[PDB]
């Protein structure tokens, strides 16, 4: 019932640089006793949430004081004075002043790294899958940065948006890249009616789209 | 403060 | 050390029941209010239920009020959530947490609940080998397409775990009450072949294992 709004949704930061996250509530979190029950927590990929801040600016004793919290009323900020690689994760603000407890939607903090081009591979449907009357063409686009990529499927030269299923990994905690799979599933009969299959990647790292293709015959 | 049960405003202090 | 270990999650039909528990240790359980939270598949966090140290006061948001019951056994250091009339929206990773310091201080590891009338289905596992020609001499990437299973999770390894670097296993996507996922592995050519490469897929819900050899062709 208290609306908690976080900004930005994602924040890209270089290691050693400061970062700042904002949290705005729909009504004041200050209670009559003079305390403001506004909290921050971090969830690292695949981990449990960990407390960072309580009562606006009190620091959890497991958290280094490069993290500070400030604000009052309806406006709150978490700052990180200098980001480290282990700060990667989703930051949430949440309030306990008004029943029921409510959370902000989360801010994803990502680590900046040097540009990296995707390694692109295309795989025609397996012959076992065709015997069951389905045809998935898979394209992998591995280890790239920034996260911003567009991928187009082209059947016989024709861009195709229908039947695609895309999926992305979290930012790798070891090289800070991203990876994605893009899967075009057709019925076998329509797989049959075309020759040419193209996975096409657009990325800031090359002056021309990265093209991978096959042709049945 | 030092001091109190440190509960949120909508909690009734427990036994 | 504060430690909270949830168990009891699984796949349940809409309308059905499940009871979660949380084993607490490393602290005086009886002194603290305790809470349930959940994390939705979209990574939204939500508060689910809270209970006073003693047991007498229970608190619930409107979303679960009337359906779930939180209770605790102070004698066995155990917290419970009895979930009734489950809904698909209740699908989430459920966390036990300790209330302290004007909020919540420690969280558990989570137990996963899926609420769905869709049936348990084992995956079809399809090998992905490069097409007839044929980019890069040097490294070669191979794939496994794991299609059409329910519910989550499956696990995917390569060569029973001994190929680990160069692996990307993507999150599953749910389509028509079936999940699909893929995994790629990247190895030196000259290693493939000869040397054999196998994706090992396990799906505990269906007690199934598939070990699929990637062979040249498709």
């Amino acid at each position: 019932d208290v609306v908690m709004t976080q900004t930005p949704l994602t924040l890209s930061v270089t290691i050693g640089q400061p970062a700042s996250i904002s949290c705005k509530s729909g009504q004041s979190l200050l209670y009559s006793d003079g305390k403001t029950y506004l909290n921050w927590l971090l969830q690292r990929p695949g981990q449990s949430p960990k407390r960072l801040i309580y009562l606006v600016s009190k620091l959890d004793s497991g958290v280094p004081d490069r993290f500070t919290g400030s604000g009052s009323g309806t406006d709150f900020t978490l700052k990180i004075s200098r980001v480290e690689a282990e700060d990667l994760g989703i930051y949430y603000c949440w309030q306990g002043t008004h029943f029921p407890r409510t959370f902000g939607g989360g801010t994803k903090l990502e680590i900046k790294r040097a540009d990296a081009a995707p390694t692109v591979s295309i795989f025609p449907p397996s012959s076992e899958q065709l015997t069951s009357g389905g045809a998935s063409v898979v394209c992998f686009l591995n280890n790239f940065y920034p996260k911003d990529i567009n991928v187009k499927w082209k059947i016989d030269g024709s861009e195709r948006q229908n039947g695609v299923l895309n999926s992305w990994t979290d930012q790798d905690s070891k090289d800070s890249t991203y990876s994605m799979s893009s899967t075009l599933t057709l019925t076998k009969d329509e797989y049959e009616r075309h020759n040419s299959y193209t996975c096409e990647a657009t990325h800031k790292t090359s002056t021309s789209p990265i093209v991978k293709s096959f042709n049945r015959n | 403060e030092p001091v109190d049960p440190k509960l949120e405003p909508w909690k009734h202090p427990g036994s | 050390e504060v430690k909270l270990v949830e168990s009891g999650g699984g796949l349940v039909k809409p309308g059905g029941s499940l009871k979660l528990s949380c084993a607490a240790s490393g602290f005086a359980f009886s002194s603290y209010d305790m809470s349930w939270f959940c994390q939705t598949p979209e990574k939204r966090l939500e508060w689910v239920a809270s209970i006073s140290s003693g047991g007498s006061y229970t608190y619930y948001p409107d979303s679960v009020k009337g359906r779930f019951t939180i209770s605790r056994d102070n004698a066995r250091n155990t917290l419970y959530l009895q979930m009734n009339s489950l809904r698909s929206e209740d699908t989430a990773l459920y966390y036990c947490a300790r209330d302290y310091d004007y909020g919540v201080d420690y969280w558990g590891q989570g137990t996963s609940v899926t609420v769905s009338s869709a049936k348990t289905t084992p995956p079809s596992v399809y090998p992905l080998a490069p097409g007839s020609a044929a980019q890069t001499n040097s490294m070669v990437t191979l794939g496994c397409l794991v299609k059409g299973y329910f519910p989550e999770p499956v696990t995917v390894t390569w060569n029973s775990g001994s190929l680990s670097s160069g692996v990307h296993t993507f999150p599953a996507v749910l389509q028509s009450d079936l999940y699909t996922l893929s995994s790629s592995v990247t190895v030196p050519s000259s290693t493939w072949p000869s040397e054999t490469v196998t994706c090992n897929v396990a799906h505990p819900a269906s007690s199934t294992k598939v070990d699929k050899k990637i062979v040249p062709r498709d």
